[PDB]
């Protein structure tokens, strides 16, 4: 049940709540109060979802979907059959994600590391909450949230998108994308570099972080370095998600027309607005 | 408060690092360029040297040749007026030849020829850049991972512009050179193909792209969390595991019940990313060639 | 048809890739063990990969993983329960004993070397033409612990030559001897360096280095471990 170097770290302490009560593992998993919290919220989330399936008629996870309350409900509560379960499951979901994060913080404390991980996760949780809590509330109804089902959530995406034309024109959505693509470029390169040094040509000796800078400088004129690249991946990722949140929190709220049209501010600026020729003259 | 190691507090500079020399022809490295205090808060402050060479000179010349072919066409679309040029910069587009010209080069400079010229240039630019990715590694005696992984990105690019238009018997299936036009091409491609959300490869691509963000968020954060035990120093933690590698492995196994090595996290990393464009280019290449409607295909899968 | 053959091929490919990735990530820490160091019964469904061997640069030998796992060091902890899965209480001072968040590993007692086989890390005085280029130069600043008491004075920055980077602050104590403190665990301020992990009285306890112009990987581990463990193990002394 333990990695060969593990026991020296399995010492008491680091917990935020209930002191020694839940300070222990089950197999490889640390528990803690937040272990108990996430399990409770998770189980109740899944039982509500399982019960929701029965009301729908399927047990096929490719067909099961839980829809928010219809928009007439506004921000009120709904009947379980028609948005209630979702409303409760969302509370169990948020419960389980946030308990998972504070559990990670407890893991951090015991291990004496920085809290960067739970911090990072908090951004994912914030993107989730934007879609199901902040935007729906600013919009006056839970109906605007996405439904919990494998394909039906993709529907909500396509539908939500094409409410505003080609969503490509949302400018925050362009920033987010660029960060997602850039992150993935950076992930490929970073993996491949370290691997290319740890796994040199047959018979040769492992290279060195000097080789890693040398290679990249040779190649593009700059090397960010090994602290840098991990600051970078973290930043690209969190930015990608920061801007995903941003590009939906404004959609439906401050902007609700066709996004292509937002770009008219630019084309119509009075110093070139009426000049003939080009695509807009 | 407690320092997080997202920015450096103190910067330190020595003599310019001109770098290692293994089989590298030094006659072709530039000199070091300026140092940047700004960059030094985050990564390295040194710029250069770059290794120009024949493939460097080759790629860069074509790169620019491609970029000016499009920009000349834009300037022309602006009727030579720089007001209009700034103004409509994303509405301009260098569009491939019409369907009627198939895979020929029969068509005027305007109306397709300029697109082809610019594409040819892009082709030599990228492939030569690719070879430079391999050769630079070999010179230092390092692995060809960067080249194998860059190839996966090349795949998707090749598929969109070259393999798929060839397999559909026409260049007009290829992507135009414009900021807004190429987004329109994207949206139109999905509409004309039954909605790509129904392409299983397209969804796989998304899981890897979302997963790339998840993973690099995870990894970077983890390495910053264990930077107080020398974590960034990953190649020495491979050669000689330290408590940084152990604390990291155990954060994750106590969190989700399994973990990685300081070497193997980078195999997860390179693969997660590389499978974005891999699966992605399959999905595109199959579209209009084998499957005309992803919805339809989904219904039976035949 | 071709497309549905392609998707079926892929899920098979991906199962093999996950298999490969998980065995690759089993070249450290396996086999799994019980709390008394013996081989555990269930090891999971993945086997151990065939060994691979890194050739280390500077005559510094080879690493074959997997291989004989062994802490090569005493571990001062006792069980607190009659069954698995519970915490193991330090038997002495966990800071001194090097357990818990004060843990260190028995790395090679030699300094990490650079690409030319020169010591990668040096005090700035031995580091040819290296100077602070931006930020507050900490050299000369008094060091405060979390008990808001001064533990010493900064006397130098220990730098990474290849990566041009401050790695440690070397610190002179009331008795003239010095210690390294990791840069990552200090706050450089206009008029002071502040260290929350540790209280003034715990600075003497920081593990020393055998030689004044190099640090070994074993010593780095002992130092970083120690000062990190103070976040848990000084706590009653910390105050604000
Ligand atoms: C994948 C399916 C579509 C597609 C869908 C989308 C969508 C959707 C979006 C983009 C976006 C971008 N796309 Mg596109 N994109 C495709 C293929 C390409 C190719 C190519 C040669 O195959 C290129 C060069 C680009 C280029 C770009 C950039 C303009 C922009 C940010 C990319 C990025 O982060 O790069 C990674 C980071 C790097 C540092 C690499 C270099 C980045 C620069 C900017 C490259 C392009 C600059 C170009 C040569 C010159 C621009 C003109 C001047 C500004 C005047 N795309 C295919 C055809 N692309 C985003 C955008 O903001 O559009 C307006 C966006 O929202
Ligand atoms: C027709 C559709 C429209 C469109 C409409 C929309 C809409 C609508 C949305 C996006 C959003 C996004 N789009 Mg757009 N988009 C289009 C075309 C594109 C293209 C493209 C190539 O053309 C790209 C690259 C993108 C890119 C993106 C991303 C920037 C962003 C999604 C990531 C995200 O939010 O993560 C954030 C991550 C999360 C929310 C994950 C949360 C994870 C939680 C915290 C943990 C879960 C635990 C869970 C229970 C699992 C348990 C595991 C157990 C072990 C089992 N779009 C087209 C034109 N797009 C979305 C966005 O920005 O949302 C904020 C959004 O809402
Ligand atoms: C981000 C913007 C949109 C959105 C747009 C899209 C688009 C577009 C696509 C997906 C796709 C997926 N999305 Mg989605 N998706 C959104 C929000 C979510 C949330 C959430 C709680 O916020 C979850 C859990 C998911 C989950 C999923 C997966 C079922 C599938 C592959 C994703 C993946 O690997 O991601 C990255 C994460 C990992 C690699 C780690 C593991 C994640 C696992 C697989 C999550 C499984 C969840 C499970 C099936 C359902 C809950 C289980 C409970 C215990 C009951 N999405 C928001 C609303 N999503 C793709 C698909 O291919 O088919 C539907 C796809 O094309
Ligand atoms: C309305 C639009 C359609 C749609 C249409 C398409 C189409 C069409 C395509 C994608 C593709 C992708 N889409 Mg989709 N997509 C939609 C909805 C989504 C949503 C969402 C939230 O709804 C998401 C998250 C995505 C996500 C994705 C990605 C997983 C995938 C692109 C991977 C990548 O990195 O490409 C970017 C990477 C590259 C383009 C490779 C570039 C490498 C080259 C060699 C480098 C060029 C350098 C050049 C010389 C310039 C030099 C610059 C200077 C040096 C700086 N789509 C909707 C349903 N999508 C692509 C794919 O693979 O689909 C299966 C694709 O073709
Ligand atoms: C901020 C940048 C990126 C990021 C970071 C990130 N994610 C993280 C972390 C971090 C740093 C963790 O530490 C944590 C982890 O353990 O990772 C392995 C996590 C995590 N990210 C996860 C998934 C995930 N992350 C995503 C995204 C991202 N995560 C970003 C791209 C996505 C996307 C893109 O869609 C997904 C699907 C999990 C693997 C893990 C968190 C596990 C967790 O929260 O467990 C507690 C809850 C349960 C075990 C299940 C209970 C669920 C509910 C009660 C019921 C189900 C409701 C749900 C809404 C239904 C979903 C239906 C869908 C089909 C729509
Ligand atoms: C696995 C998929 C991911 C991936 C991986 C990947 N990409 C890679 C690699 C890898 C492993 C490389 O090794 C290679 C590289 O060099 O990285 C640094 C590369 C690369 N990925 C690149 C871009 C790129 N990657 C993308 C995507 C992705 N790459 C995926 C997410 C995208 C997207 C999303 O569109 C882009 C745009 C390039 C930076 C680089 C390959 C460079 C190349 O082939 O260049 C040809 C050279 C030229 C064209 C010369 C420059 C031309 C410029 C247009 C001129 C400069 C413009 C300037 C604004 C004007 C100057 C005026 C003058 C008068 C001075
Ligand atoms: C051992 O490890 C490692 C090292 O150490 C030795 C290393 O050195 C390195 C080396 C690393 C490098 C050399 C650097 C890598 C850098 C990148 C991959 C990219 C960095 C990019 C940024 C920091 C900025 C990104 C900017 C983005 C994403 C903005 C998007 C751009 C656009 C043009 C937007 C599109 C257009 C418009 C008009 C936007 C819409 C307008 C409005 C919203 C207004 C690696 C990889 C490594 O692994
Ligand atoms: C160098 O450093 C590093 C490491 O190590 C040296 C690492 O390992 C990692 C970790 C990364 C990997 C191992 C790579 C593989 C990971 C991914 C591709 C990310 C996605 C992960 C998953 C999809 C699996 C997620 C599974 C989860 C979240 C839950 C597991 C299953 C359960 C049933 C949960 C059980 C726990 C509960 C209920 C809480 C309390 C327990 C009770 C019993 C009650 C990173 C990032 C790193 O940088
Ligand atoms: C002159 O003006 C100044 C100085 C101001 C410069 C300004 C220039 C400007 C404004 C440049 C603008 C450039 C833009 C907007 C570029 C954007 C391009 C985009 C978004 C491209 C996106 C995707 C391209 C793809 C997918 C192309 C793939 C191409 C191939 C795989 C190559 C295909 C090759 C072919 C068809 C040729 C084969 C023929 C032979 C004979 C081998
Ligand atoms: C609300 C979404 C429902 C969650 C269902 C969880 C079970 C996941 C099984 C996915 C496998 C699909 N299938 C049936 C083809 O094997
Ligand atoms: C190397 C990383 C492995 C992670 C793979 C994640 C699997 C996600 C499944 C996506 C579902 C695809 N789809 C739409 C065809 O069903
Ligand atoms: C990629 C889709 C799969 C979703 C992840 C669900 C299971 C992963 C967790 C396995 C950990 C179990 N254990 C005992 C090995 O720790
Ligand atoms: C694609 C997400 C990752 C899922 C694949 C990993 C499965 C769990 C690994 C089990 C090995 C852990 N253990 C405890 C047996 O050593
Ligand atoms: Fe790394």
């Amino acid at each position: 049940a333990l990695l060969s170097f593990e026991r020296k770290y399995r010492v008491p302490g680091g917990t935020l709540v209930g002191g020694n009560l839940f300070d222990f593992w089950v197999g490889p998993f640390y528990v803690g109060f937040f272990g108990v919290a996430t399990f409770f919220f998770a189980a109740l989330g899944i039982i509500l979802i399982a019960w929701s399936a029965v009301l729908q008629g399927t047990w096929n996870p490719q067909l099961i979907s839980v829809y928010p309350p219809a928009l007439e409900y506004g921000l009120g509560g709904a009947p379980l059959a028609k948005g209630g379960l979702w409303q409760i499951i969302t509370i169990c979901a948020t419960g389980a994600f946030v308990s998972w994060a504070l559990r990670e913080v407890e893991i951090c404390r015991k291990l004496g590391i920085g809290y960067h991980i739970p911090f990072a996760f908090a951004f994912a949780i914030l993107a989730y909450l934007t879609l199901v809590l902040f935007r729906p509330v600013m919009m006056g109804a839970w109906g605007y949230a996405f439904p919990y089902g494998i394909w039906t959530h993709l529907d909500w995406v396509s539908n939500t998108g094409y409410t505003y034309g080609n969503f490509h024109y949302n400018p925050a959505h362009m920033i987010a994308i660029s960060f997602f693509f850039t992150n993935a470029l950076a992930l490929a390169l970073h993996g491949a570099l370290v691997l290319s040094a740890a796994n040199p040509e047959k018979g040769k000796e492992m290279r060195t972080p000097d080789h890693e800078d040398t290679f990249f400088r040779d190649l593009v004129g700059y090397s960010i370095g090994t602290l840098g690249i991990h600051r970078l991946g973290l930043l690209l990722s969190l930015s990608a998600v920061f801007f995903s949140a941003l590009c939906m929190i404004i959609t439906g709220t401050i902007w609700f027309d066709q996004w292509v049209d937002w770009w008219q501010w630019w084309v119509k600026l009075p110093w070139w607005a009426n000049i003939p020729g080009g695509i807009n003259g | 408060a407690e320092y997080q190691n997202i920015f450096s507090q103190v910067q330190v500079r020595g003599p310019a690092d001109l770098g290692m020399t293994e089989d590298v022809n030094l006659a072709n490295r530039s000199g070091v360029g300026p140092f940047s205090t700004l960059l030094g808060w985050f990564g390295n402050a040194q710029l250069g040297p770059i290794y120009l060479g024949s493939l460097g000179v080759l790629s860069l010349f074509s790169g620019l040749m491609w970029f000016f072919t499009i920009g000349i066409w834009f300037w022309y679309q602006a009727g030579w007026n720089p007001a209009v040029f700034l103004r409509d910069l994303f509405f301009f587009s260098l569009e491939p030849p019409a369907p009627e010209y198939g895979l020929s080069f029969a068509a005027p400079l305007k109306e397709g020829g300029l697109w082809l010229i610019a594409s040819f240039f892009m082709f030599v630019a990228v492939w030569s850049w690719w070879g430079r990715t391999y050769l630079r590694a070999q010179a230092l005696g390092m692995g060809k991972h960067t080249a194998w992984a860059f190839l996966s990105a090349i795949w998707l690019w090749m598929v969109l512009g070259f393999i798929r238009p060839i397999l559909m018997g026409s260049w007009s299936e290829a992507v135009p050179y414009g900021i807004f036009s190429h987004l329109d091409w994207t949206n139109n491609f999905s509409l004309v193909h039954g909605n790509l959300f129904y392409n299983p490869f397209h969804g796989l691509s998304i899981a890897f792209l979302y997963g790339s963000a998840l993973l690099f968020a995870m990894h970077g954060a983890t390495i910053l969390a264990v930077s107080r035990f020398g974590g960034e120093r990953e190649l020495e933690q491979i050669a000689d595991r330290g408590t940084a590698a152990e604390r990291a492995a155990l954060f994750w196994r106590w969190t989700m019940g399994f973990n990685a090595t300081m070497e193997g996290i980078h195999r997860w990393a390179i693969w997660m990313a590389v499978l974005v464009t891999l699966t992605g280019g399959i999905g595109i290449l199959l579209s209009g060639t084998v499957v005309d409607n992803w919805y339809v295909w989904g219904q039976n899968h035949g | 048809d071709l497309a549905s053959l392609a998707i079926y091929s892929f899920w098979i490919f991906l199962a093999g890739l996950i298999y490969y990735l998980q065995t690759e990530n089993m070249r450290e820490g396996y086999p799994l063990e019980n709390e008394d160091g013996t081989p555990a019964a269930n090891q999971g469904p993945f086997p151990l990969p065939k060994p691979k061997t890194f050739i280390l640069p500077h005559g510094r030998g080879t690493l074959t993983v997997p291989g004989p796992e062994s802490e090569d060091r005493p571990i001062a902890l006792a069980r607190t329960a009659v069954s698995e899965g519970f915490p193991h209480a330090p038997t002495g001072d966990p800071m001194k004993d090097g357990v818990g968040p004060a843990s260190w590993v028995a790395r090679r007692d030699l300094p990490e070397l650079d690409g030319h086989g020169h010591n990668k890390i040096k005090p700035m005085k031995a580091a040819a033409g290296f100077h602070v280029s931006a930020g507050k130069n900490p050299i000369g600043l008094p060091v405060r612990g979390c008990d808001l008491e001064i533990a010493g004075k900064v006397v130098d920055i220990w730098v990474d030559i290849p990566e041009q980077m401050a790695r440690f602050l070397e610190v002179e104590l009331k008795d003239g001897s010095t210690r390294l403190l990791p840069m990552q665990m200090v706050k450089v301020q206009s008029n002071r360096v502040h260290v929350n992990a540790l209280s003034s009285d715990l600075f003497a306890g920081i593990p020393t280095i055998k030689s004044p112009t190099e640090v070994t990987l074993l010593e780095e581990d002992k130092i970083c471990g120690y000062v990190a463990g103070g976040l848990m193990y000084a706590a009653p002394k910390r105050k604000s």
